[PDB]
C-alpha cells in the first residue's frame, strides 16, 4: 500500500522493458477497478499529489499501457500513457491541465447545470427571438467537454481512450450534428429538433448512480426471453382465430333497402344504380341521433337490428377511422393486442358483439382468461424473480464488503499495539403529559372532520360556523406550536423531527391568515390537512405508508429520477414530432377544426399524453395521432413508450415493494422500545329440564336425534340439496320483462316456489334436531341459511296472506336473490376460498382504514376546488353547451329560461365534487381510470362558483389529477399488495400447508402432477419386423424429418396469415390450392405414421393429438365443400375451420422454454377453477339483482338496447364487462338520471311496470359493492396464479 | 322497452275485457306517426266489417248496433307515435265472439327518409259465460302437492327404517 510516483518517462521505461520481455518469451481487481472509492488500506493522497500522475495500482496492468489519476472525490480515472494523437505530450503541460480540469467536481457541476438549461429550453414550444444565440452557446459549451475528452484521451485509437464508453458515441453524435446543422441551411427543423432531445440522455452520463440503475434496468428485461416468445405465440394464434371468425363482420352497416331506382343520381349524371358506390355513399347509412360512427348490425338473430327500411350489409369503412378491425391479420394483432392490455377494450367487446351475435362472448372471455390475464401475470413473475436475483446479489455484495471490514479492524487492532429560566420551566410543565398529545391529536381528527363537513350547497348559518371553528383550531395549533417553541429554545430545539413539518404547516396558516383571499387561498386552504400525518407516530400502518413515499424520495431515489427522465423525454420527442400536424390536419380528427383535448402541440398536452399511455389509456390518443401523422412513426413511438415507460413504473413498484419489506429494517432501533403515554393517561384517570336420556323415552329420543344426524350426513341427502339448490336458483333467471309472454312457465315457476321452500323448510328443521341448537347456532353457515329460509317463510306467509301489494312485501322479494348464497356452505371449492378470505379479511381492513383516511384528504382538496363549478347551462334542442357570450352565470341561463323554455336547463354534471361523499365517487372513478374523463374535462373548464364553464380556462387543473394518481393510486396499490402478501404467508406458516386455495381431494392431484412434471423421458424403439423393412422406422426417428415436418407447419402458419377480407377471387383460389396441398402432404405423412408404428399409440398422447387434429382437418376441407347441398348453416364452417390452428400447437413439442410456462398453467388450473367458481356465483347473484332493479331505465350512454338488464343473457354480459372493471361509468349514468330527465309516468307496452327512472343510491351501492368483490377476487386470483409460477420456477433437478 | 304479448282467447259474458294490439318498432329511439283500424268478423260470417280507427289522439266509432257505448280506447296516449292498440270493451255480450284484424299503420320519419310500413295482427276471442281457469294452473297444483306428499313419505320413511336400525344396533350394544 501507499504506492504514489509521479509517471516519470523512466516509468514508461520499464513498463515497456516488462511488456517487451513478456512478449519476447490475470483479472483487474474489481474493488480497484477503475471510477470508484480506493479501498481505505491505501490510506490518503500525500500534500497536493491529486492529479499528479500515478501509475497503476493492481496487477495484469504493470507490463501493458496505462496511467492513473485521482481527484479530490476520490475516484480513479485511468488514461493512457502515450501522448494523445502522438502530438501532444504529457508533460509538455496542455494535457495536465486539461485532466486537473476533468478531475474538478466543478466542471460536472457546470455541464449539469448547461444540460438542465438545455432541457428547460427544448421545453419551449415557439423558438422566440432571443434563442438561438442562446442554443449557440450551448453548441459551444458542449464541443468544450468533447474537446477537453479529446485532450484527455484519443479516438478509440488504442487502450481506455474516448470513443469507448457508449455515452461518448452518444456525445460525439449529439455535437456532430449540432455542428452539422448549426451554420448550414441544409436540414428540416422538425427533423433536427427531434433529434436535439439526445442532449437529454446525457443526465445518465452526467448524474452519478443512473448508469447501475440503467444497466440493472437492462438485466432485468435481459431474462425476458422466452416469455415474449410465449406472448407473440399465444397472440398470434388467438389473432387467427378472430380473424377466421370475425372476417368482415366489423363493417356490416344499415343502408336503406328500398331503392329508389327512378331517382337513383349520380355525380356524373344520367342516372343509374352503379353499386360499389351506393354502398360507399354516407348519406345512405343509419347514425344513431347524438352519435358519430354509423350504427352497426349483423344478420344473426341474437345480432343488433335497425328500423324499417333498413338492411344490413358490408358497406363503408371500418370503425375508429377504420382501425378497429379484423380484415386483415395485421389489424387482428392489433385489435388483440389491444386486449392483452386491456385498454378500451370493452369498445371492440361491444362492436363485435353487436355485428356478430351475442354468443361469441365466450370468444372474448379466453382472451380475457388466456392471453390477458396468464401472459401479463408470467412477465410480472419473471420481472419479480430477476429483481430478487438482484437484490440477493446487492446484498451478497453487501455483506462481503462489510465482512472484510472485520479483517481490516483485526490488522488495525493488531498493529496498534432575568428570570427566563423560570417561565421557561414553567411552561414546558405543560408539555410532559400525556394529556395535552392526547388534546392534541383529538384537535387533529376534530380538525379533519370539521374540514369533511363543507358542501357546495351552504347557507350563511353553515359557513359561519366552519369558519369559527377553523379560527379557533388554528389558534389552537398556533399556540401548541408557540408554547413548544419557547420550552425547550427559541432558535434550537425544532430540527428532531417532526419539528419543522408541523412549523411548516402553522407558518403556512398564519401566512393564510394575513393576505386576504385576493387568489390562490382555494389550493392554499388544501396544505392544513398534513396534520393528519401527525397520527402516523402512533398509527403503526400509516408509518409504513409514510416510509413507502419516503423511500422513493430517498434510497430509491435514482429509479425515480430516472423515470421523469424518460417522461420528460418521451414528452419532447412526441411534442417535437406530431406538435405542427396536429394543427395541419387538425380537423382529420375533430369536425370543428379546432384542436381536440387530447393533442400534442405544447409540452403540457404531450406530458398528459405520455401520463396517461403510462396508465393505460393508449389507443384513442394512437387514432388521432394516426391520423394526422401517418401509422408508421405514431406506431413506433406508441409502442416504444408503452414498452420502456411500462417496464420502468413496473421495476419502481417492485423495488418499492422489496423496500417496504423487513429488509429494511436493521435492528437499529429497539422493537417499539418506547412507551405510549396514553397507557398511563389511562392509568392516571383510572387511579382518581336438564332430563336423563337412559330411560323408556329418553333413550328413544336420543336414537331419533342420531338417526337425525346420520340423515344429515348421509351423502345422498347432500346431493340432493345441491341439486335442489341448483334447480332454486336457476328458476331466478325466467323473470327478466319478457315474462308477460311466457304465462305457462310463470305459473310453473310460482307452484315450484311452494315445493322448494318446504323441501329447505324441512331440510333446516331436521338440522335442528340432528345437530342441535347451540351447534346450529354457532356457526355462520346455518345462520345464514336461517336467515334466507326465514325471509322466504316471510315472504311466503304474508303473500298468502295478503298484502302482496305492500312495499315492505315488494321490498323483500328483490331480497330472494340471495338463494343462490346457498352453494358456499356445500361446496368445498367455494367454501375454502370463502374461508381464507374471511380469515385473510382483519389485514384488508386495518389497511383500508388507511385508505380511506387518505382519500379523505385528496376528496376535501377536491371539494375545496370543484365545489358547485361544475354546473353548466344546456340547450336541449340543439345539444350544445352555450358559450361564454351567450350566458355567463346561472343568472343569465335562468334570464334565458323565461317564458316556456324548457328546452333551457342549467344543467349539473352527475360525478362532481359537491360534497365529501360525491368526491369519494369521483376520486373512486379516477383511481380506476374509468369515468375520470369527464371529471378531469368539467374541472380544467370551471371558473368560478355559479357562472357557465369556459372550454380549458383552467387547463392546470390536470395536476390535481395526476399526483392523486401518483400518491392515492400507486403507493396505497403498494401497501395493499404488501400487507396481502405479508398476511398470506404468515396464514401458510401458521396453517403449514402447501396451498390456501386447494381442498385436500385436490392436493393429492396436485402432488401427483408434481410428480409427473419431474418425470424423465426415456425411448425403447425395436425394430418393425415386417416387410416395412425398418427404413421408415429410421426415417421418422431422423431429426431432419421432424425438421422439415416443423418447417412445413410454420409455411402453413404463414400462408394462414394472408387471408384477406377485400381479397380477389383469384387469391382465394391460390390460397384454397396451396391449402389443399398442405392437407394433403399432412394425410400422407399420417399415413406414412400409420401402419409402420402402433404400439406407441396410446403413451406419448402428441401422436393421438395429430390424429384427431387431422381428421378435423379432411372433415372441415371437404365436409363444408359438401353441405352446400341440403344444409345452409353460414357459420358453421367458421367454426369448424377454426380445426386447422390445431397444426400451429405443434411449435409445442420442441418447446422446452416455454412447455414449462404451460406446464405452469396447467399447475395452477384448479386453484383458478375455485376461485372462479366463487366469481361465478357472485355475477349470478348481482345479476339477478340487475335485472330485480334496472330493468327498465332510460337507453343512454352504456345502456342500450344490446347491453342492459332486462334479460339474464344480458345482464350477464354487462356484470362480465364490468368483472374486469372495464367502463362501470357508462353502466352507472343511466341510473343516475332524474325525474327532469327521466319521465317518472311512462307507458310500457306489454308489462304493467311505469316510469323508466332507477334510484341512485341503490346503483351506486350495487355498483361500489360490485367492484369491490370482483377487485378482491382478482387479486386473489392473480396472488394464486404468482405463488404457483413462482413455485414452477423455483424447480431444479438432475 | 315493449314486449309483445298476445291477448287472452277467453271473454267471460256480461263482464269487461282487453283486447291486446301491440306492435313496436325495431329500434326505439327512432320516431313514427302512426294510427291504426280495427276489423271485427263474427262468427258464421265471412266479411271484416271496420268498427273503429284511432288517429291524431281521437277515435272514430262506426255505426255499429253490437259495438256503440261498449268500446273505449286502451291504447298508448299522450303522443302521436302508438305501440300499444289495444281497445277497452265495457260489456262483453255473444255478439263480440270472432275474429279481430288489428291494422297499424306506421310511418318513419328518418333524415331524408319516409318509410311506410303495415302490420295486420289476429286475435281469436271466444264468449263463455263462465271464466275456466287455464290447465296449466290445475297441472301445477297437483303436481306440487303429489311431489309434496311424496316427499314427505319418503323422508319419514327413511326416518323410520334408520330408527328402527339404529335402535336395533344400540339394543344389541
Ligand atoms: C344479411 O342478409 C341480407 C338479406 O337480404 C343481405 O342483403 C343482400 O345483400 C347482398 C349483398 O350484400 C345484395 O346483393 C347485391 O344486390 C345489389 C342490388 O341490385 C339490385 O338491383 C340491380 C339493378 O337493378 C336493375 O336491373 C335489374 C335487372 O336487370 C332490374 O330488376 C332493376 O329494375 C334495374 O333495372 C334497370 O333499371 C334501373 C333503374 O330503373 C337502372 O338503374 C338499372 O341499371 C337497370 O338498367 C339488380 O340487377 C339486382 O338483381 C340482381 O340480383 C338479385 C339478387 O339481389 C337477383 O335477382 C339477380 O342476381 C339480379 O341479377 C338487384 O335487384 C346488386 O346490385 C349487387 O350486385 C352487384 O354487385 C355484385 C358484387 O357485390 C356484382 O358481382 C354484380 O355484378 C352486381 O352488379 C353491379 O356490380 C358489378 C361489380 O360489382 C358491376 O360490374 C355491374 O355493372 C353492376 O354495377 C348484389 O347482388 C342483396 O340484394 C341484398 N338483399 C337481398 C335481396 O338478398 C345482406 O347482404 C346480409 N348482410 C350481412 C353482411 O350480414
Ligand atoms: C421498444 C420497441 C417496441 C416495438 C416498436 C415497433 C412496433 C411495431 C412496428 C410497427 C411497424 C409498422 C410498419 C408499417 C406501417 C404502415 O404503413 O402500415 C400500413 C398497413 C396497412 O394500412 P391500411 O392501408 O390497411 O390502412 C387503412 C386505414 N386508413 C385508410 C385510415 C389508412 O398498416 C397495417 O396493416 C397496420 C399494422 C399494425 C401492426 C402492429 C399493430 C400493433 C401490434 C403489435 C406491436 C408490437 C407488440
Ligand atoms: C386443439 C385442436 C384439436 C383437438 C384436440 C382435442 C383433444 C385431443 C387430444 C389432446 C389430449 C391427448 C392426450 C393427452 C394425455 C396423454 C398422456 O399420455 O397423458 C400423460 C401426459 C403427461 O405427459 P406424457 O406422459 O404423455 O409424455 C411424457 C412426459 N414426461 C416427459 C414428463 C415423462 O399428461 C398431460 O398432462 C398431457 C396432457 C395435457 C393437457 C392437454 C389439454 C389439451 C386441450
Ligand atoms: C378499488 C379499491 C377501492 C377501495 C375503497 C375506496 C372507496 C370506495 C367507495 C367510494 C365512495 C363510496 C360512497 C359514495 C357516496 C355517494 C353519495 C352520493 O352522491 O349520493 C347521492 C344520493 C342521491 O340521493 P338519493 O337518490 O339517495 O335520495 C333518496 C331520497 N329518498 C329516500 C327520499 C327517496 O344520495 C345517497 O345517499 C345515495 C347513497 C349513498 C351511499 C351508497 C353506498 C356507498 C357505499 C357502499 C359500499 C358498502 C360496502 C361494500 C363492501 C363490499 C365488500
Ligand atoms: O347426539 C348427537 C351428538 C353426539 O352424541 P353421542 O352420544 O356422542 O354419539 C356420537 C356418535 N358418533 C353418533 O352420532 O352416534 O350429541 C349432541 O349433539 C349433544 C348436544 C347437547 C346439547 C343439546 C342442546 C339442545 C339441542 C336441541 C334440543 C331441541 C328440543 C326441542 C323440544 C321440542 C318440544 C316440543
Ligand atoms: C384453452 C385451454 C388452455 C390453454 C391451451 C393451450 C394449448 C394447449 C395445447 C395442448 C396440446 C397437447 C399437449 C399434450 C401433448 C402430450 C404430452 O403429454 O406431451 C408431453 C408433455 C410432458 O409435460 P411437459 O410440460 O413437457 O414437461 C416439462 C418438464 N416438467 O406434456 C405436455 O405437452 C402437456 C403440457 C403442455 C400443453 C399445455 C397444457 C395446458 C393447457
Ligand atoms: C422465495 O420466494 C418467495 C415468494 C413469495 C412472493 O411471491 C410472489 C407473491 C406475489 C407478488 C408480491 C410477487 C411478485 C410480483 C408481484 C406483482 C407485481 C405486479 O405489479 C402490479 C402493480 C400494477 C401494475 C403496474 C403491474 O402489476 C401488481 C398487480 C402485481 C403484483 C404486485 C402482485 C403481487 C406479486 C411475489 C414465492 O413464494 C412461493
Ligand atoms: C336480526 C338479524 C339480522 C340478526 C342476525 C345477525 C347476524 C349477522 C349475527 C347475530 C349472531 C351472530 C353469531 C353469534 C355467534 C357466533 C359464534 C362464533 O363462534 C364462536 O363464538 C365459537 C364458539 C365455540 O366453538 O366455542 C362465530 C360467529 C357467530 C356464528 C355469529 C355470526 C353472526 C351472527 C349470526
Ligand atoms: C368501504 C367504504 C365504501 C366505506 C365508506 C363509505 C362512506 C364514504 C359513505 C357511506 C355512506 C355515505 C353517505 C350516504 C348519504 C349521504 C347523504 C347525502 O345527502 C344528500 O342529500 C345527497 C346530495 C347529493 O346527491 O350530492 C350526502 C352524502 C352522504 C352523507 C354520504 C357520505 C359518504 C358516506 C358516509
Ligand atoms: C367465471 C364465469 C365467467 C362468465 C361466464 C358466462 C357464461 C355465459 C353467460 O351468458 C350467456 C351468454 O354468453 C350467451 O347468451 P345468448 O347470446 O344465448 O342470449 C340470447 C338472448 N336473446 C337474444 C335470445 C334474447
Ligand atoms: C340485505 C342485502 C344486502 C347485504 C347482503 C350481505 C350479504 C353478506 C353475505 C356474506 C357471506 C359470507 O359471510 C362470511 C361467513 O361465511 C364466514 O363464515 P366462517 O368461515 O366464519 O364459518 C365457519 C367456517 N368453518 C371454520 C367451520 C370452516
Ligand atoms: C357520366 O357523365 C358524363 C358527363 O355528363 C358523360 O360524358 C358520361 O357519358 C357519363 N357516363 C355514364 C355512366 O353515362
Ligand atoms: C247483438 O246481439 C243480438 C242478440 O240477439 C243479436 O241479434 C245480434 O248479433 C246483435 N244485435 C244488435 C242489437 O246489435
Amino acid at each position: 500500500p501507499d504506492s504514489f510516483k509521479p509517471f516519470t518517462p523512466e516509468s514508461l521505461a520499464n513498463i515497456e522493458r516488462r511488456i517487451a520481455e513478456s512478449k519476447l518469451k490475470p483479472k483487474p481487481n474489481s474493488d480497484l477497478e477503475a471510477g470508484k472509492s480506493l479501498p481505505f488500506i491505501y490510506g490518503d493522497i500525500p500534500q497536493g499529489l491529486v492529479a499528479v500522475p500515478l501509475e497503476d495500482f493492481d496487477p495484469y496492468y504493470l507490463t501493458q499501457k496505462t496511467f492513473v489519476v485521482l481527484n479530490r472525490g476520490k475516484t480513479l480515472f485511468r488514461f493512457s500513457a502515450t501522448p494523445a494523437l502522438y502530438i501532444l505530450s504529457p508533460f509538455n503541460l496542455i494535457r495536465r491541465i486539461a485532466i486537473k480540469i476533468l478531475i474538478h467536481s466543478v466542471f460536472s457541476m457546470i455541464i449539469m447545470c448547461t444540460i438542465l438549461t438545455n432541457c428547460v429550453f427544448m421545453t419551449f414550444s415557439n423558438p422566440p427571438d432571443w434563442s438561438k444565440n442562446v442554443e449557440y452557446t450551448f453548441t459551444g459549451i458542449y464541443t468544450f467537454e468533447s474537446l477537453v475528452k479529446i485532450i484527455a484521451r484519443g479516438f478509440c485509437i488504442d487502450g481506455f481512450t474516448f470513443l469507448r464508453d457508449p455515452w461518448n458515441w452518444l456525445d460525439f453524435s449529439v455535437i456532430m450534428m449540432a455542428y452539422i446543422t448549426e451554420f448550414v441551411n441544409l436540414g428540416n427543423v422538425s427533423a433536427l429538433r427531434t433529434f436535439r432531445v439526445l442532449r437529454a440522455l446525457k443526465t445518465i452520463s452526467v448524474i452519478p448512480g443512473l448508469k447501475t440503475i440503467v444497466g440493472a434496468l437492462i438485466q432485468s428485461v435481459k431474462k425476458l426471453s422466452d416469455v415474449m416468445i410465449l406472448t407473440v405465440f399465444c397472440l398470434s394464434v388467438f389473432a387467427l382465430i378472430g380473424l377466421q371468425l370475425f372476417m368482415g363482420n366489423l363493417r356490416n352497416k344499415c343502408v336503406v333497402w328500398p331503392i329508389n331506382f327512378n331517382e337513383s343520381y349520380l355525380e356524373n349524371g344520367t342516372k343509374g344504380f352503379d353499386w360499389e358506390e351506393y354502398i360507399n355513399n354516407k348519406t345512405n347509412f343509419y347514425t344513431v341521433p347524438g352519435m358519430l360512427e354509423p350504427l352497426l348490425c349483423g344478420n344473426s338473430s341474437d345480432a343488433g337490428q335497425c328500423p324499417e327500411g333498413y338492411q344490413c350489409m358490408k358497406a363503408g369503412r371500418n370503425p375508429n377511422y377504420g382501425y378497429t378491425s379484423f380484415d386483415t391479420f395485421s389489424w387482428a394483432f392489433l385489435a388483440l393486442f389491444r386486449l392483452m392490455t386491456q385498454d378500451y377494450w370493452e369498445n371492440l367487446y361491444q362492436l363485435t358483439l353487436r355485428a356478430a351475435g351475442k354468443t361469441y362472448m365466450i370468444f372474448f372471455v379466453l382472451v380475457i382468461f388466456v392471453g390477458s390475464f396468464y401472459l401479463v401475470n408470467l412477465i410480472l413473475a419473471v420481472v419479480a424473480m430477476a429483481y430478487e436475483e438482484q437484490n440477493q446479489a446487492t446484498l451478497e455484495e453487501a455483506e462481503q464488503k462489510e465482512a472484510e471490514f472485520k479483517a481490516m479492524l483485526e490488522q488495525l487492532k493488531k498493529q496498534q499495539e432575568p428570570y427566563w429560566i423560570k417561565l421557561k420551566e414553567i411552561v414546558n410543565l405543560i408539555v410532559m403529559d400525556p394529556f395535552v398529545d392526547l388534546a392534541i391529536t383529538i384537535c387533529i381528527v376534530l380538525n379533519t372532520l370539521f374540514m369533511a363537513m363543507e358542501h357546495h350547497p351552504m347557507t350563511p348559518q353553515f359557513e359561519h360556523v366552519l369558519a369559527v371553528g377553523n379560527l379557533v383550531f388554528t389558534g389552537i395549533f398556533t399556540a401548541e406550536m408557540f408554547l413548544k417553541l419557547i420550552a425547550m429554545d427559541p432558535y434550537y430545539y425544532f430540527q428532531e423531527g417532526w419539528n419543522i413539518f408541523d412549523g411548516f404547516i402553522v407558518s403556512l396558516s398564519l401566512m393564510e391568515l394575513s393576505l386576504a383571499d385576493v387568489e390562490g387561498l382555494s389550493v392554499l386552504r388544501s396544505f392544513r390537512l398534513l396534520r393528519v400525518f401527525k397520527l402516523a407516530k402512533s398509527w403503526p400502518t400509516l408509518n409504513m405508508l409514510i416510509k413507502i413515499i419516503g423511500n422513493s424520495v430517498g434510497a430509491l431515489g435514482n429509479l425515480t429520477l430516472v423515470l421523469a427522465i424518460i417522461v420528460f423525454i418521451f414528452a419532447v420527442v412526441g411534442m417535437q414530432l406530431f406538435g405542427k400536424s396536429y394543427k395541419e390536419c387538425v380537423c382529420k380528427i375533430n369536425q370543428d377544426c379546432e384542436l381536440p383535448r387530447w393533442h400534442m402541440h405544447d409540452f403540457f398536452h404531450s406530458f398528459l399524453i405520455v401520463f396517461r399511455v403510462l396508465c393505460g389509456e393508449w389507443i384513442e390518443t394512437m387514432w388521432d395521432c394516426m391520423e394526422v401523422a401517418g401509422q408508421a412513426m405514431c406506431l413506433i413511438v406508441f409502442m416504444m413508450v408503452m414498452v420502456i415507460g411500462n417496464l420502468v413504473v413496473l421495476n419502481l413498484f417492485l423495488a418499492l415493494l422489496l423496500s417496504s419489506f423487513s429488509a429494511d429494517n436493521l435492528a437499529a432501533t429497539d422493537d417499539d422500545g418506547e412507551m405510549n403515554n396514553l397507557q398511563i393517561s389511562v392509568i392516571r384517570i383510572k387511579k382518581g329440564c336438564q332430563v336423563n336420556i337412559e330411560e323408556g323415552l329418553g333413550k328413544s329420543w336420543w336414537i331419533l336425534r342420531k338417526t337425525c344426524f346420520l340423515i344429515v350426513e348421509h351423502n345422498w341427502f347432500e346431493t340432493f340439496i345441491i341439486f335442489m339448490i341448483l334447480l332454486s336458483s336457476g328458476a331466478l333467471a325466467f323473470e327478466d320483462i319478457y315474462i308477460e309472454q311466457r304465462k305457462t312457465i310463470r305459473t310453473i315457476l310460482e307452484y315450484a316456489d311452494k315445493v322448494f321452500t318446504y323441501i329447505f323448510i324441512l331440510e333446516m328443521l331436521l338440522k335442528w334436531t340432528a345437530y342441535g341448537f347451540v351447534k346450529f347456532f354457532t356457526n355462520a353457515w346455518c345462520w345464514l341459511d336461517f336467515l334466507i329460509v326465514a325471509v322466504s317463510l316471510v315472504s311466503l306467509i304474508a303473500n298468502a296472506l295478503g298484502y302482496s301489494e305492500l312495499g315492505a312485501i315488494k321490498s323483500l322479494r328483490t331480497l330472494r336473490a340471495l338463494r343462490p348464497l346457498r352453494a358456499l356452505s356445500r361446496f368445498e371449492g367455494m367454501r375454502v376460498v370463502v374461508n381464507a378470505l374471511v380469515g385473510a379479511i382483519p389485514s384488508i381492513m386495518n389497511v383500508l382504514l388507511v385508505c380511506l383516511i387518505f382519500w379523505l384528504i385528496f376528496s376535501i382538496m377536491g371539494v375545496n376546488l370543484f365545489a358547485g363549478k361544475y354546473h353548466y347551462c344546456f340547450n336541449e334542442t340543439s345539444e350544445i353547451r352555450f358559450e361564454i357570450e351567450d350566458v355567463n352565470n346561472k343568472t343569465e341561463c335562468e334570464k334565458l329560461m323565461e317564458g316556456n323554455n324548457t328546452e333551457i336547463r342549467w344543467k349539473n354534471v352527475k360525478i362532481n365534487f359537491d360534497n365529501v361523499g360525491a368526491g369519494y365517487l369521483a376520486l373512486l372513478q379516477v383511481a380506476t381510470f374509468k369515468g375520470w374523463m369527464d371529471i378531469m374535462y368539467a374541472a380544467v373548464d370551471s371558473r368560478k362558483p355559479d357562472e357557465q364553464p369556459k372550454y380549458e380556462d383552467n387547463i392546470y387543473m390536470y395536476i390535481y389529477f395526476v399526483i392523486f394518481i401518483i400518491f392515492g393510486s400507486f403507493f396505497t396499490l403498494n401497501l395493499f399488495i404488501g400487507v396481502i402478501i405479508d398476511n398470506f404467508n404468515q396464514q401458510k406458516k401458521k396453517f403449514g400447508g402447501q396451498d390456501i386455495f386447494m381442498t385436500e381431494e385436490q392436493k393429492k392431484y396436485y402432488n401427483a402432477m408434481k410428480k409427473l412434471g419431474s418425470k424423465k423421458p426415456q425411448k425403447p424403439i425395436p425394430r418393425p419386423l415386417n416387410k416395412i423393412q425398418g427404413i421408415v422406422f429410421d426415417f421418422v426417428t431422423q431429426q431432419a424429418f421432424d425438421i422439415v415436418i416443423m418447417m412445413l407447419i410454420c409455411l402453413n402458419m404463414v400462408t394462414m396469415m394472408v387471408e384477406t377480407d377485400t381479397q380477389s377471387k383469384q387469391m382465394e383460389n391460390i390460397l384454397y390450392w396451396i391449402n389443399l396441398v398442405f392437407v394433403i402432404f399432412f394425410t400422407c405423412e399420417c399415413v406414412l405414421k400409420m401402419f409402420a408404428l402402433r404400439h406407441y399409440y396410446f403413451t406419448i398422447g402428441w401422436n393421438i393429438f395429430d390424429f384427431v387434429v387431422v381428421i378435423l382437418s379432411i372433415v372441415g376441407m371437404f365436409l363444408a365443400d359438401i353441405i352446400e347441398k341440403y344444409f345452409v348453416s353460414p357459420t358453421l364452417f367458421r367454426v369448424i375451420r377454426l380445426a386447422r390452428i390445431g397444426r400451429i400447437l405443434r411449435l409445442i413439442k420442441g418447446a422446452k422454454g416455454i412447455r414449462t410456462l404451460l406446464f405452469a398453467l396447467m399447475m395452477s388450473l384448479p386453484a383458478l377453477f375455485n376461485i372462479g367458481l366463487l366469481l361465478f356465483l357472485v355475477m349470478f347473484i348481482f345479476s339477478i339483482f340487475g335485472m330485480s332493479n334496472f330493468a327498465y331505465v332510460k337507453h343512454e350512454a352504456g345502456i342500450d338496447d344490446m347491453f342492459n338488464f332486462e334479460t339474464f343473457g344480458n345482464s350477464m354480459i354487462c356484470l362480465f364487462q364490468i368483472t374486469t372493471s372495464a367502463g362501470w361509468d357508462g353502466l352507472l349514468l343511466p341510473i343516475l338520471n332524474r325525474p327532469p330527465d327521466c319521465s317518472l309516468d311512462k307507458e310500457h307496452p306489454g308489462s304493467g311496470f311505469k316510469g323508466d327512472c332507477g334510484n341512485p343510491s341503490v346503483g351506486i351501492f350495487f355498483f361500489v359493492s360490485y367492484i369491490i368483490i370482483s377487485f378482491l377476487i382478482v387479486v386473489n386470483m392473480y396472488i394464486a396464479i404468482i405463488l404457483e409460477n413462482f413455485s414452477v420456477a423455483t424447480e431444479e433437478s438432475a | 322497452g315493449c314486449v309483445e304479448v298476445d291477448s287472452e282467447t277467453e271473454a267471460v259474458y256480461g263482464m269487461t275485457f282487453k283486447i291486446l294490439c301491440i306492435s313496436c318498432k325495431r329500434r326505439s329511439e327512432t320516431n313514427a306517426e302512426t294510427f291504426t283500424e280495427w276489423t271485427f268478423r263474427q262468427k258464421g260470417t265471412e266479411e271484416f266489417v271496420k268498427i273503429l280507427r284511432y288517429e291524431n289522439e281521437v277515435l272514430q266509432l262506426e255505426e255499429d248496433e253490437r259495438f256503440e257505448g261498449r268500446v273505449v280506447w286502451n291504447g298508448s296516449r299522450g303522443t302521436k307515435d302508438l305501440q300499444d292498440l289495444s281497445i277497452f270493451i265495457t260489456n262483453v255480450t255473444y255478439n263480440h265472439s270472432g275474429d279481430y284484424e288489428c291494422h297499424v299503420y306506421r310511418l318513419l320519419f328518418f333524415e331524408n327518409y319516409e318509410h311506410n310500413t303495415s302490420v295486420v295482427k289476429k286475435i281469436h276471442i271466444e264468449v263463455v259465460d263462465k271464466a275456466n281457469r287455464d290447465m296449466a294452473s290445475i297441472v301445477s297444483e297437483i303436481m306440487m302437492y303429489v311431489l309434496i306428499v311424496v316427499l314427505t313419505i319418503w323422508l319419514v320413511a327413511e326416518m323410520i327404517y334408520c330408527y328402527k336400525k339404529i335402535a336395533a344396533a344400540t339394543e344389541t350394544a
